[PDB]
């Protein structure tokens, strides 16, 4: 089990108020601790020294009004640094900031709204938080620009297009935390992983527009088919994880090399689970075992 | 009930009584201080 993005209010809290015995806060704590009533040992009060005795009596009995503000304002302040509202570095702005604000305008409104807006922007951290995982919201937005632009259901050559449009869309779903769909130059690109190794354009796609229904010669990389630009090639293998079913097999290769890009992935995780044991066997072999990429290169080529 | 060995030449006997004074270095704002001092045994504090 782990836990949400650190309590950004808490945080705040936590390097200000006090924490072993807050005599006014935790007032029924401090009464059952020097009552004698406390399950841990009941007579901790009365071993203890007589002035700091004292001391728990003076300030729970009759208890004394604690400076809430600066665990407030700086709730807000170190929730600006968790949502990002604000850089690490000017904490020591934006914090006396506001506190010079609430000195002008110490006794409006405004203050009894800003505890409200303290519930409220410590929630929009938690929102947010859960919100990021799930980059769909840069996506889908993205998406709908995508499908806007580019003209949708027009294969009047073949169709197999229609199973398509969804496929693109289990891309957003499906997995969604650095899947952002950029739209930096006006050709549109996804971007698969945190670092981008695999980021081809979506309008490099348009390529696909004329091959949507041609015809196939036999099994072996067709006549006509090298026109299929790398660029689109590598779309076409990043979408193989999200839809298999749909496209035509047989009728050109938006299905039948859609099939074989499931190919080259039911190598890969085979082959994953290859190298990960002759490599774990290195105690018995004592060599730098080259021939576990080698097996991988044979299992590929001779076939 | 002080008492001294034979005195020739004017001299202050100086006596110390133990005293307790303690300060706190307050900061609400940044730049600003909240100065509060405390002598106790010598009827000071706050």
């Amino acid at each position: 089990m782990m836990q949400d993005a650190t309590d950004p209010a808490v945080r705040a809290a936590l390097q200000s108020q006090p924490s072993g015995l807050n005599s006014t806060d935790d007032w029924r704590q401090v009464m059952d601790r020097i009552m004698s009533l406390t399950a841990r040992n009941p007579d901790a009060f009365r071993q203890q020294p007589q002035a700091n005795r004292l001391s728990a009596i003076l300030e729970a009995v009759v208890p004394a009004r604690a400076n809430p503000t600066h665990e407030k304002v700086l709730a807000i302040v170190n929730a600006l640094a968790e949502n990002r509202a604000i850089r690490p570095d000017e904490a020591g702005l934006v914090y006396d900031a506001l506190l010079q604000r609430v000195a002008r305008y110490n006794s409006g409104n405004v203050q009894t709204n800003l505890d409200r807006l303290v519930g409220d922007v410590r929630e929009a951290v938690a929102q947010r938080e859960r919100a990021q995982q799930q980059g769909n919201l840069g996506s889908m937005v993205a998406l709908n620009a995508f499908l806007s632009t580019q003209p949708a259901n027009v294969p009047r050559g073949q169709e197999d297009y229609t199973n398509f449009v969804s496929a693109l869309r289990l891309m957003v779903t499906e997995t969604p935390q650095s899947e952002v769909y950029q739209s930096g130059p006006d050709y549109f690109f996804q971007t698969s992983r945190q670092g981008l190794q695999t980021v081809n354009l979506s309008q490099a796609f348009k390529n696909l527009q004329g091959l949507w229904g041609v015809r196939a010669p036999t099994g072996d990389r067709a006549t006509v088919s090298s026109l299929l630009t790398p660029n689109s090639r590598l779309l076409l293998l990043l979408i193989a994880p999200f839809t298999d079913s749909g496209s035509v097999s047989r009728d050109t290769y938006l299905g039948h090399l859609l099939t074989l890009y499931r190919e080259a992935i039911g190598q890969a995780h085979v082959d994953e689970h290859t190298f990960q044991e002759i490599t774990s066997v290195s105690r018995a072999l004592g060599q730098e075992d080259t021939g576990s990429l080698e097996a991988t290169l044979n299992y590929l080529l001779t076939n | 009930t002080f008492e001294v060995d034979p005195m020739d030449e004017p001299t202050l006997l100086y006596v110390l009584f133990e005293v307790f004074d303690v300060v706190r270095v307050h900061r609400p704002h940044r730049g600003v201080i909240e100065t509060v001092y405390l002598r106790t045994p010598f009827s000071a504090g706050n």
